[PDB]
């Protein structure tokens, strides 16, 4: 550890620059893997709906499947709601 | 003295102003009173025209509605 | 197929005739290379948006890479030349023959 | 020549890009997706030399509407037909394809 | 060059070749042959001289030319098909662009001064390099598409090839010249089986590749690289003089040697195909590349040329680096013709 | 359209002053005022010979982190995908590649000028 | 109307280019203890106008050894590309709305590079073609950190459109959310001018005028005008990009005030550069940017990049 | 129809003719510079926005470097301009004429040209009819760089250290 | 190859929506939630036939859907409607955050008369 501490006192006198870009670059590869919100980006990505619900035909066997956007089968967006 | 300056700056900023404001004041002029429609995507090109074409008088921003349905 | 395609299929032809023959400089003959690849990205590009070939949009920018470390290797190569001869005059490149 | 280690060891390297009937961002369709689907579905399990004995009338289709050479010789037989006849006098344009309508929402 | 710089040049240029080898896609294929480009020139350039720095000037502008003319092959063959996988080109215009870029990468005839300039210019290791892998990689895009080739085209280049190689290594005194117009004659060879058998064409390519080896490593260690220099060879060490002399005398297509396989092979295919006038013509002419190869092992083992002084000292003093295959690369391409009914597992 | 018309009467207005400016003032031009300006002496040799270039490496490596760049910049729209996971892991490995082709450069010193 | 637009757009930044030449003037003097032009006209403000047109009547020349045709390209080039560089820019309305207002803004800035170029090379003088090289060492440095900086900058954002970063910026200000980027950014922008310290082009201490050294008359009173326009058009891109401005659809006229305001601002602290610094050796330039505010500039991407993934905060696409 | 992407593309070969007839570096830069600004042009009217302005910003990108290179490597006492040779005016002449005569042949006539058809008609004909809606399909397909396309990327990065190296190895000299 | 099929111009006639992109939007998620029916089997038919011929009818039915919509708009709440459909169509964008007090009287109204 003793070595470690004095290269890291004779960079931040010398290359106080390189220190943070090293700092800031280590943050940013480690961080993303920890966080508990990137599941919460992915999916909100998810949720974007860009083109058009095309309907199921409906088999008569299909129970999780909405009949109606207002019956309370589907997808709920009540977590992005409160977020 | 230091605020023998601003008369230049206040010239300066008196043209800067022109650009933006001509450019509103042009936007709401040609559109009806409305800002200009922002058309980024196919879609709302499409409701423009749509629009111009349900129009009459080949103008998008001539609106219609319920009087124009019955 | 329409003429632009014919004038961007003349324009790589052109740029392929211009390399074959040289004149006195390599620089000039790097740039007529670079020029083909010119053609090459704007044909791919005006075939894969008249097709809507979606996936094939990120063909072009991996074309202009290559392009690029293709045109890197050539100033190299030039300025190899150059410092060994004083000009970059490719009667220079003579000491090896068939 | 060809070493098939994506087929060996399961991987998908280029074969994602290679046509463009396959998975497209956003299900965004090609422009001849369903001819592309046509003549490989046509053309599969055969071999090179059946299919092009045998799939030659949706490689056909597929070409056409690559390409669109049909299509234009028929549009510029039209138009080159329309300014004969509009030349001498014999044809006139009705007033929806001059310009004299409302067309639809 | 730093050894770390050169074994990761030389890791580049075997990962272009290969994810050309592997690639199922046209992008890909020119990728693979960009990096292998990129990564071969400083090979070229590592002992630096002028001489160097003009072979890898004449091969990257060579190069250049055909993945330009690679990659228009490639765009005018999506255009009329909209296809990117390998197969049968649908075009043939793009298919004579892409036999065209293909043949000026392999150095195939009247594309070929390049090959005898370059390796020339280059040292031993970088043109035993050079020629080996830059042959193997066209060679495997052409197999792949090889049921679209133009026969005619195709055998065209490659008889030219066949004679320029000759007239050319008939002419030679400087070996690697000499090798690089054997390499132009092998490579005629085997483009003119390709139209008919892939499976001839990698017998060959395998058969050229372990002669080419041999040779490049004798010579090598001989550190020779003119005939009078080889001369001197008998003084020191006979017995390489001895190797390299069979090695010759294989790589001439004399039986029974090793040699004799792929010119056989190839010609017993291309009968089967009711070619007679083809095959007559290349095996005659073939005694070309005998002819040199025979005066070649004059010169070195058959005959003994004047020494000099300081050979003594070179006697006092022993070889140290040992080539590695050196032996086995030697028998290979000598006593192999009796199995030649392995090319079924080549298949 | 409107880009166009803009450009044209950006060149037009710009041809326009210079026309006014070539024309308007007058004119009396002689050997020793069109001469070239070196301080008050002739110039010794000519302009047009070779004029060495001191960072000729670092403008080879500048067209590969122009590459770079264009590389890097469909990132806002690739941020919108599902796969962030792996958008990130690419995103990180072009930069660090990066990141490491910048200090090759500088250890092994092609970042300083020729002497 | 869209020609009115234009003259619109046109006229009044060349009148506030004169008006930038005469405030420079009088903030150095001030700066300097001195007064500046308080004697052409009332508080100096006809100087800009007795300048405009001593200069347009006053013999322009080219030099005997001068290639005329790219000699009187440059001007033209630089000019029109000075006034094109406004045309996209929300104040609060663009006048040509693109969906990627900031790429366009990049090609035309590289395309703005060469006028100097080709100015200093057509001269054909050993100080012109100097500046020009001076050029292109800049050009490089700059160039590279300014497109990674405005990556990351609109990495933030969600897109390349100007109207989308008012948007962003409705309710703080993307200095206060990436202060680092921009000071880089500043100092980028500043050497993109070619403003001082980075005035290496044109550096009248070391080379006599630079690059324009063959230039006068009316030809370089056109160059004067493209530095000038180029200042205040970068300026307001930074005002756009950092300063945001609280925007009403129903008056307007609040956010041109704000942007305007902002903007001389901005070049007012340019010309206080200008007066407190000394001027940079290119060389240090070079190895300003490349060693120390690249690999900051690519951690500071890497971090923005992260940033709105592990946070959730991903901008809309549109 | 207006012919933009038409007249577009002829001043697309014009400017080819012109750095190919090979001037000198510096006017072949001036032409490559005016025809990549013109390919941008003409795919911003096929579609590509940001493939038109990322091909201009990388080749005014690469030109200044070749200006750069051009004054010190490839200058000499009176740079070559198209009139000051007659091998150069006679290969852009030639140029000339053969577009013009192709042009020519193509708006009379359906042109066919040895190698392949070409129908005089609409390249607003040729395009689709189908729209897609509030997102650009070539950004998507460009972004689709990073979730598809890793291999892609990995021999893109690859290629590009190793440029670094190369260029580093091959100006080393010693 | 065969003669193309078209419907005649005749049974191509229906009773147009004659209301702006602006109208549209203001009531869009009312619209989506009462005509789901219609729409919904448009879009099904229009994705399984993969041919405009083919479902005429539901597009008939689909626009029907809309003016009895539209009706039921105008003969309850034609002023509440009529302002938040102006306030919407002021915004270039047409951004529904401008208007959330036009929009709460539009939803207010709705609510309570139908
Ligand atoms: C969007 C643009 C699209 C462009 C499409 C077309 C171009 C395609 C690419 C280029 C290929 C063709 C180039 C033109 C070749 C013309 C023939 C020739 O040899 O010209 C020599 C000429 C140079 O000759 P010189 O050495 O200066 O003349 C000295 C003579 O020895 C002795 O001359 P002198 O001393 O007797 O002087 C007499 C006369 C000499 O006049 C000329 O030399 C005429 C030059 C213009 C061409 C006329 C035909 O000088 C004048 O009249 C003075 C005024 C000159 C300024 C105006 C120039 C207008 C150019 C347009 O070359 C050029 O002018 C090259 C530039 C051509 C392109 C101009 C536009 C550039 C735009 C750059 C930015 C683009 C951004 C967007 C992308
Ligand atoms: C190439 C551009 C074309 C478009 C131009 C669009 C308008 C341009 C507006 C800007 C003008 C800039 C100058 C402003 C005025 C000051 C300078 C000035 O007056 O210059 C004029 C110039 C002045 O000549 P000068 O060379 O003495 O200019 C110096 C002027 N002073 C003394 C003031 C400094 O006039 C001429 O060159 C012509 C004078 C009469 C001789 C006519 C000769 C015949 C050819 C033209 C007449 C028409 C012939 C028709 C028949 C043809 C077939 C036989
Ligand atoms: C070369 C000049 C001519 C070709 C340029 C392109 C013209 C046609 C553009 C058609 C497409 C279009 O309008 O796109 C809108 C787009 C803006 O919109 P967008 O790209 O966001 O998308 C279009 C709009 N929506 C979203 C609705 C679809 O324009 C641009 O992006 C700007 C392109 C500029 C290209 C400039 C090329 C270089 C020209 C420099 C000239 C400088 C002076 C030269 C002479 C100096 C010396 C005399
Ligand atoms: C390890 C083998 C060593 C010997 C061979 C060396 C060959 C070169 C090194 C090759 C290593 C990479 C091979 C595997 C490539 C993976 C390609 C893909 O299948 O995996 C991706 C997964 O990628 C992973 O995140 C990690 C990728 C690898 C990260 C970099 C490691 C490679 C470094 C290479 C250094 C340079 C050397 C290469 C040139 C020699 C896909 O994930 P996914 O999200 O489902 O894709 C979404 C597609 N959808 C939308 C259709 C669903
Ligand atoms: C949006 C902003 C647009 C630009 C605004 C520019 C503002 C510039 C500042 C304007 C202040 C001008 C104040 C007036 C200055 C001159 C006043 C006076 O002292 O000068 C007169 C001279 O004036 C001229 O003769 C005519 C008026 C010209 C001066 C006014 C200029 C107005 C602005 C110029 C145009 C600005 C845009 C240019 C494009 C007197 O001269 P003269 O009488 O003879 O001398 C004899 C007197 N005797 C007989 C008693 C001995
Ligand atoms: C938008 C408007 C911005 C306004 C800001 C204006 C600032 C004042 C303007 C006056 C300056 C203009 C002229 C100055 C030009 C020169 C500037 C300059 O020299 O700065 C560069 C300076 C000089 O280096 P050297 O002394 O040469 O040392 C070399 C060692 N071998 O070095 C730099 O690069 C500084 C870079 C500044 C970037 C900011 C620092 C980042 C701070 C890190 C904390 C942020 C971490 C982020 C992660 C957060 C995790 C929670
Ligand atoms: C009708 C002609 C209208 C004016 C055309 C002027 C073209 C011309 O021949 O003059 C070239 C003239 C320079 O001539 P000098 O050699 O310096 O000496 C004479 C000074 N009057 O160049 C110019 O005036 C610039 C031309 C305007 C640029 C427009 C190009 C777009
Ligand atoms: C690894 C994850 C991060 C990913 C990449 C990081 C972003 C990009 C950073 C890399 C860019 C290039 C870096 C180049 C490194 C070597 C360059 C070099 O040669 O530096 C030497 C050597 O100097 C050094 O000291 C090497 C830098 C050592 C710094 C590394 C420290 C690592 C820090 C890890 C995190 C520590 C956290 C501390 C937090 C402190 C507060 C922020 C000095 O240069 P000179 O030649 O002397 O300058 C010219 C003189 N005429």
């Amino acid at each position: 550890a003793g070595r470690i501490a004095s290269f890291l006192k004779n960079a931040w006198a010398k290359e106080p620059v390189l220190v943070a870009s090293f700092a800031i670059g280590g943050l940013a590869i480690i961080l993303p893997s920890l966080s508990p919100y990137t599941n919460y980006a992915i999916r909100i990505n998810r949720a974007t709906p860009y083109n058009y619900p095309v309907p199921l035909r409906d088999d008569g066997n299909m129970p999780d499947v909405p009949s109606h956007p207002q019956d309370p089968q589907g997808p709920s967006l009540e977590w992005l709601k409160n977020l | 003295m230091w605020f023998e300056i601003l008369p230049g700056i206040a010239v300066m900023a008196a043209c800067l102003f022109i650009p933006g404001m001509a450019t509103a004041h042009i936007h709401k002029f040609t559109n009806g009173g409305k800002e200009k429609r922002v058309a980024h995507f196919s879609y709302q090109w499409n409701l423009m025209e749509r629009d111009r074409c349900i129009s009459g008088v080949n103008r998008y921003h001539v609106t219609k509605g319920l009087e124009n349905i019955d | 197929m329409p003429l632009v395609y014919m004038n961007i299929i003349m324009a790589f032809a052109i740029a392929l005739a211009g390399l074959l023959m040289y004149r006195s400089h390599l620089m000039s003959s790097l740039l007529c290379l670079e020029g083909m690849m010119l053609s090459l990205f704007i044909m791919s590009t005006l075939i894969i948006l008249n097709t809507h070939f979606t996936l094939a949009n990120m063909m072009p920018i991996i074309l202009l890479v290559f392009a690029a470390c293709e045109a890197a290797l050539g100033l190299s190569l030039l300025v190899m030349v150059s410092n060994t001869y004083g000009t970059d005059y490719v009667q220079n490149l003579n000491l090896l023959q068939c | 020549p060809f070493f098939d280690v994506q087929k060996r060891l399961g991987l998908d390297l280029d074969r994602w890009m290679t046509i463009q009937s396959a998975e497209q961002p956003h299900k965004i369709p090609g422009r001849c997706h369903a001819f592309e689907k046509e003549w490989i579905e046509c053309a599969h399990g055969i071999g090179g030399i059946r299919a092009e004995k045998e799939c030659k009338i949706e490689f056909d289709d597929f070409v056409e509407c690559l390409l669109r050479q049909k299509t234009m010789k028929r549009l510029s037989a039209i138009k080159r037909q329309r300014d004969k006849l509009i030349k001498e006098g014999k044809y006139t344009p009705p007033p929806h394809h001059l310009g004299k309508e409302d067309p639809r929402p | 060059m730093n050894p770390i710089i050169y074994t990761t040049l030389i890791m580049t240029v075997m990962s272009g070749t290969m994810l050309v080898m592997i690639s199922s896609h046209w992008l890909l294929i020119w990728i693979g042959f960009e990096m292998n480009l990129l990564a071969m020139i400083p090979v070229l350039m590592k002992n630096f001289n002028p001489r160097a720095t003009e072979a890898a000037t004449k091969y990257f502008l060579t190069q250049a030319t055909a993945s330009m003319m690679l990659m228009m092959a490639i765009i005018i063959n999506l255009l009329y098909s909209g296809q990117w996988t390998i197969t049968k080109m649908f075009n043939p215009v793009a298919m004579t662009m892409m036999t065209m870029a293909l043949a000026m990468k392999l150095g195939l005839s009247p594309f070929h001064f390049w090959v005898p300039e370059v390796t020339q210019g280059i040292s031993l290791q970088a043109g035993l390099l050079l020629l080996t892998w830059q042959k193997l990689a066209p060679l495997s895009v052409l197999c792949q598409i090889s049921q679209s080739i133009n026969p005619n085209l195709m055998l065209t280049m490659a008889m030219l090839s066949i004679l320029i190689g000759g007239w050319g290594g008939l002419n030679q005194t400087q070996l690697r010249k000499i090798m690089a117009y054997s390499s132009i004659a092998h490579m005629g060879w085997m483009t003119a089986v390709l139209p008919y058998n892939t499976t001839m064409t990698i017998l060959n390519l395998l058969i050229y590749i372990t002669m080419t080896l041999a040779m490049f490593m004798l010579l090598i260690h001989s550190s020779a690289t003119t005939t009078l220099s080889l001369s001197h060879t008998w003084n020191k060490m006979p017995v390489i003089t001895s190797l390299m002399m069979v090695t010759l005398l294989s790589m001439g297509g004399l039986p029974p040697l090793s040699g004799f396989m792929p010119k056989w092979m190839i010609i017993q295919e291309m009968t089967k195909n009711e070619s007679i006038i083809m095959p007559t013509l290349m095996a005659m002419t073939a005694l070309l590349n005998l002819y040199f190869y025979m005066r070649l092992a004059y010169s070195s083992s058959l005959t003994m040329f004047p020494s000099t002084n300081n050979m003594k000292m070179k006697w006092q003093f022993e070889h140290t680096k040992q080539m590695k295959l050196l032996p086995t690369m030697i028998v290979l391409s000598t006593l192999v013709l009796p199995m030649t009914p392995a090319l079924s597992s080549l298949n | 359209m409107n880009i166009m018309l803009t450009l044209l009467t950006n060149v037009t207005l710009a041809s326009l002053l210079v026309l006014i400016a070539f024309w308007l003032p007058q004119l009396n031009a002689y050997s020793e005022k069109t001469s070239p300006y070196e301080c008050g002496f002739d110039p010794m040799g000519s302009a047009r010979l070779p004029f060495s270039m001191k960072f000729f490496l670092v403008a080879i490596t500048f067209l590969l982190f122009d590459l770079e760049i264009a590389l890097l910049l469909p990132l806002p729209w690739a941020s919108q995908t599902n796969n962030l996971k792996t958008m990130l892991t690419m995103a990180l490995f072009l930069l660090i590649l990066l990141a490491a082709s910048l200090a090759y450069e500088w250890t092994q010193k092609g970042l300083e000028w020729a002497e | 109307m869209f020609m009115i637009n234009i003259l619109s757009l046109i006229i009044p930044i060349l009148l506030a280019v004169a008006f930038l030449t005469l405030v420079e003037r009088k903030v150095l003097g001030y700066m300097q203890l001195r007064k500046g032009p308080n004697v052409v006209g009332p508080y100096g403000l006809l100087q800009p106008i007795a300048d405009a047109l001593k200069l347009f009547t006053k013999e322009p020349l080219r030099p005997a050894t001068s290639s005329i045709s790219m000699f009187i390209i440059a001007p033209i080039l630089a000019l029109s590309l000075a006034l094109t560089m406004w045309v996209p820019l929300p104040m609060p309305y663009p006048l040509i709305n693109m969906n990627l207002g900031v790429l366009f803004m990049l090609a035309m800035s590289s395309l703005a590079v060469y006028s100097i170029l080709w100015s200093g090379w057509a001269s054909n003088s050993k100080y012109a073609l100097i500046g020009a090289l001076r050029a292109v060492a800049q050009t490089i440095s700059y160039e590279v950190t300014l497109a990674i900086i405005l990556l990351s900058v609109l990495l933030m954002n969600g897109s390349y459109t100007l109207s989308t970063l008012i948007t962003t910026q409705e309710h703080i200000w993307m200095i206060f959310t990436s202060w680092p980027l921009a000071m880089m950014w500043f100092i980028s922008t500043l050497a993109e001018t070619n403003r001082a310290p980075f005035d290496l082009t044109e550096g009248e201490s070391e080379l006599v005028s630079g690059f324009n050294v063959e230039y006068a008359a009316g030809p370089f009173a056109m160059f004067f005008m493209a530095e000038y326009a180029n200042i205040i058009m970068m300026n307001a891109f930074t005002a756009i990009l950092f300063l945001g401005a609280s925007h009403d659809p129903h008056t307007p006229e609040l956010y041109t005030i704000n942007f305007v305001l902002k903007t001389l601002a901005l070049t007012i602290t340019f010309l206080w550069i200008r007066a407190s610094y000394p001027r940079f050796r290119y060389d240090q330039l070079m190895h300003l940017l490349w060693k120390s505010f690249l690999p900051l500039t690519l951690a500071l991407c890497m971090w923005h990049i992260s940033l709105p993934i592990m946070t959730a905060s991903i901008p809309p696409q549109s | 129809t207006m012919y933009i992407a038409f007249i577009l593309s002829t001043i697309f070969v014009i400017g080819f003719v012109g750095f190919s007839s090979k001037p000198s570096p510096i006017y072949g830069g001036l032409g490559l510079i005016v025809s990549g600004g013109v390919g941008c042009g003409i795919v911003l009217n096929f579609g590509g926005s940001f493939l038109g302005l990322m091909v201009f910003l990388i080749y005014l990108g690469g030109m200044l470097v070749v200006f750069g290179y051009t004054t010190a490597m490839a200058t000499e006492m009176y740079p070559e301009v198209w009139v000051s040779n007659k091998t150069v005016f006679g290969a852009f002449v030639s140029g000339l004429m053969m577009e013009f005569c192709m042009v020519y042949y193509a708006l009379k006539e359906e042109e066919v040209e040895i190698i392949f058809k070409f129908n005089g008609l609409g390249d607003w004909v040729i395009y689709d009819t189908g729209d897609s809606g509030f997102f650009s399909e070539e950004a998507m397909g460009i972004a689709a760089l990073y979730s598809y396309g890793t291999w892609l990327v990995i021999v893109t990065g690859w290629s590009l250290l190793i440029g670094v190296v190369v260029i580093m190895e091959i100006t080393r000299g010693n | 190859p065969g003669i193309v099929e078209l419907p005649t111009l005749e049974d191509l006639k229906v009773q147009e929506v004659k209301v702006s992109s602006s109208v549209l939007k203001a009531a869009a998620h009312h619209y989506g939630a009462q005509c789901d029916k219609p729409n919904k089997e448009f879009m099904l038919c229009r994705w399984e036939e993969k041919d405009p011929r083919r479902c005429l009818e539901e597009g008939k039915l689909v626009n029907q859907c809309a003016l009895d919509f539209f009706r039921q708009i105008k003969r309850h709440c034609a002023e509440p409607f009529t302002e938040y459909w102006t306030c919407i169509d002021y915004s270039g964008l047409q951004l529904f955050r401008h208007c959330r007090k036009q929009q709460a009287k539009f939803d207010e109204c709705v609510l309570d008369k139908l």
